[PDB]
């Protein structure tokens, strides 16, 4: 929904949560896919130190 | 001057392969930045080698040649 | 005539570039150092579809990477 | 432009939104989408100015479904693809980003 | 209508030409006489098999020449001496024998694609009175270009040298471009036509060589009319700055003086120049005695505009609607290309109807569009 | 023969003296030089649709 409302650096977090959920369900295919998305989104410069650490 | 034998499409090379005999001196552990182009080069190069059929079963045409340009 | 041999060689690139297409292989990679040397029958899609730009500006995390991999 | 040598002069409009939807639809029959993805919906997110801009939404969307690794092009790909081209559309409408370095 | 019979008369003679020629070849051609048969025996003795074209560099006067072949070895050739020893000159293409090289013979003509550009491939079927009107400014091109070639009789009577050259200029759409093509259709003299925008190349020094060629062909062909279409396109047109530019423009101008008359003393060439910018031309070219009378064109007046519109409406279908006489009235000292564009556009309005009657209504709608290229390609519109 | 031979027809020659032998089935077309080196497909009106 927040792709209609995209202005958000707060979906960077949502991607990282998404990766953790998939990892513990023990699929690494889509844990990798979301993690890749999260790396791309943090390449743009607004990200906290905490956010980069996660 | 007559066609008396043939030569295979392997022999009469311009120069042999350098991708199964020699190997380049660069990997992406010694590439730093250009992360923006790093997303673009695996679309073009890496995905058709592993399975060219990905594009076809989606129904999008695979890109043709890659131009790299810059200063 | 000698400059027409150069042109004849470019024409064979087009012929073999077209013939190669829709095959498992990676369609030809070529790089340039000046993007003012192109022609409108070389840069045209069906020979060069994808255009990976190379900047010198990038951004602060990606320039950070270049200092760090050579470090 | 001397009159006597030109007897037809044909303009091409930067599209309507009625025209911009049908250009999406011509390209989407090459593609395989998930059923229930309206392309009238995509053309209204766009404002475009060429039939290439909407040709690039279709292209970018099928490269996003390439990354995803599903056969079907998803509805998610067409949200993101609109926004990629729209950003690129508005970034040559300022003074022009370079296409050749 | 009813020219059918004239078409059939013409046709019948074409049928008779086809017939007589075919039958003549077949056992009455030249197959059974000894002044061909015994002459060719000893013609073929010294002829090949290969006939190995050469390029004639220079002659030597002892019955030899130095040729350089296209295949790269030179030969110091002899000359058999039945082909007429001195009738061959540098730039000729020569037939050399398959063995020891003698000039077996000499080819006159070898078609280059570079004289194709000048030479015609189409006939300009519109001739006199399809450019009708300007009947006072056609006595300065058919009393000094067409007419001396047709009648040297009148010019033997006065003596002195016949007229040489003309320059046409005036406002666009006064028929300037077609006038030249219309006098050369009728005389049937050697019509070279060269565009003004091909003299300027993005390559240097080979520009003047092209212009030099054009007049050598003219002098080689005794009755000669050279239309240089557009030589205002030499001072408004330039490419790159290292092979176009000023230097190129100076060189070409000067080449043309030598060609046209200069020192050459060549065959009678009439020159016809279309221009409307008459200071792109040398102060050694717009003096007369090379270009004798000068022709000014003004826009045709109202009764001349009746003549111009009458060429166009013989092709137009007509109606009881049509009123020609009011179409002229609105136009005031306007060009004959506006009138030509109105009727072509009036036929475009007919076509849209999908009807084959062209009426007064179709002409007047097209008249307002034709005057719109003069009031709205002007963005001030009404003079501010 | 010369009435069965014509301009822009590729021939075969036999190098005994370059004796014209047969016509060559394939000959060059200069228009294909232009269009091929350019490379330009045909379209229908469905790729202008809209
Ligand atoms: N007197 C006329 N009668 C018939 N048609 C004319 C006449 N004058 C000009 N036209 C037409 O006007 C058009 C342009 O004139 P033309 O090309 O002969 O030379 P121009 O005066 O150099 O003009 P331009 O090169 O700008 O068209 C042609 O289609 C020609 O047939
Ligand atoms: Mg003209």
């Amino acid at each position: 929904e927040f792709k209609k409302l995209d202005d958000k650096p707060s979906l960077v977090d949502v991607h990282l949560l998404e990766s953790k959920v998939y990892h513990k369900l023990r699929n690494l295919a889509k844990s990798k896919a979301s993690l890749t998305a999260a790396r791309t989104a943090a390449n743009s410069i607004y990200c906290p130190t905490q956010t980069v650490a996660e | 001057n007559a066609l008396v034998d043939i030569l295979p499409p392997d022999s009469d090379s311009s120069i042999s392969v350098m991708g199964e005999n020699e190997k380049p001196d660069v990997t992406y552990a010694d590439v730093g930045g250009l992360d923006m182009q790093k997303q673009e080069i695996r679309e073009a190069v890496e995905l058709p080698l592993v399975q060219a059929d990905l594009y076809e079963q989606i129904g999008i045409d695979p890109p043709r040649g890659v131009l790299l340009y810059g200063p | 005539g000698s400059d027409r041999e150069v042109q004849r060689i470019l024409i064979e690139l087009l012929t073999q570039m077209d013939g190669f297409d829709q095959s498992t292989n990676v369609k030809v990679i070529m790089a340039t150092n000046r993007a003012d040397t192109l022609d409108p029958a070389l840069l045209r899609p069906g020979r060069l579809d994808r255009k990976i730009e190379f900047p010198s500006l990038r951004d602060r995390r990606e320039r950070r990477l270049i200092f760090g991999t050579i470090a | 432009l001397r009159p006597g040598r030109i007897d037809r002069k044909i303009e091409f409009p930067p599209p309507s939104v009625a025209a911009r939807a049908e250009i999406l639809r011509i390209h989407s029959r090459k593609m395989n989408l998930t059923r229930g993805i309206n392309l009238r919906k995509v053309a209204e997110k766009m404002n475009g100015c060429s039939g290439a801009d909407v040709k690039g939404v279709c292209t970018e969307a099928g490269m996003y479904a390439l990354r995803e690794r599903r056969i079907h092009v998803t509805q998610e790909d067409f949200e993101l693809a609109v926004g990629k081209v729209m950003n690129k559309n508005q970034e040559t409408a300022i003074s022009v980003a370079k296409l050749f370095k | 209508r009813c020219k059918l019979k004239l078409l059939r008369m013409e046709r019948i003679k074409d049928h008779l030409l086809l017939e007589e020629e075919f039958v003549s070849n077949s056992e009455i051609l030249k197959p059974f006489e000894k002044k061909q048969e015994e002459e060719k025996k000893q013609l073929e003795e010294i002829r090949g098999n290969p006939l190995s074209i050469g390029t004639l560099e220079e002659i030597i006067d002892d019955d030899h020449a130095i040729v350089t072949s296209p295949t790269m070895p030179d030969y110091y050739v002899s000359i058999l001496s039945f082909v007429d020893k001195e009738l061959l000159e540098p730039g000729c293409s020569v037939l050399l024998h398959h063995k020891t090289m003698s000039i077996v013979g000499v080819l006159q003509d070898d078609a280059d694609p570079m004289v194709s550009v000048m030479k015609m491939d189409k006939s300009p079927t519109e001739s006199y009175s399809d450019i009708g009107g300007l009947e006072s400014q056609i006595q300065e091109i058919k009393e000094s270009v067409e007419l001396p070639l047709t009648h040297p009789e009148l010019y033997e009577e006065m003596g002195i040298k016949p007229p040489k050259g003309v320059i046409l200029y005036g406002a666009p759409g006064t028929g300037k471009t077609l006038l030249a093509k219309a006098v050369a259709n009728q005389t049937s003299a050697t019509f070279l036509r060269i565009v003004g925008s091909e003299l300027i190349q993005k390559y240097l020094g080979d520009g003047p060589r092209l212009c030099r060629q054009i007049f050598k062909v003219a002098g080689e062909n005794a009755p000669s009319i050279v239309f240089i279409d557009e030589i205002d396109a030499i001072g408004t047109k330039r490419y790159d700055s290292n092979s176009g530019g000023e230097r190129e423009i100076q060189r070409t101008m000067l080449e043309l003086l030598n060609q046209l008359d200069g020192f050459d003393d060549r065959g009678d060439v009439k020159v016809i120049m279309a221009t409307n910018k008459i200071e792109t031309l040398d102060p050694a070219l717009i003096r007369p005695g090379r270009i004798d009378r000068k022709i000014l064109f003004e826009n045709p007046d109202l009764s001349t505009k009746k003549k111009i519109l009458g060429i166009h409406t013989s092709k137009m279908n007509l109606s009881e609607d049509v009123n020609l006489e009011t179409l002229v009235t609105t136009k005031d000292d306007l060009s004959g290309a506006d009138i030509q564009a109105m009727c072509t556009e009036a036929g475009l309005l007919a076509l849209r109807e999908r009807r084959m009657q062209v009426t007064a209504e179709d002409f007047k709608q097209a008249k307002e569009r034709v005057m719109k290229n003069k009031v709205e390609e002007n963005l001030e519109g009404l003079y501010l | 023969n010369v009435k069965d031979l014509k301009a822009s027809q590729r021939v075969c020659l036999r190098s005994d003296s370059y004796m014209l032998h047969k016509v060559l089935e394939n000959k060059a077309d200069p228009l294909v030089s232009l269009m091929m080196v350019e490379k330009v497909p045909d379209s229908t009106y469905d790729m202008v649709g809209g």
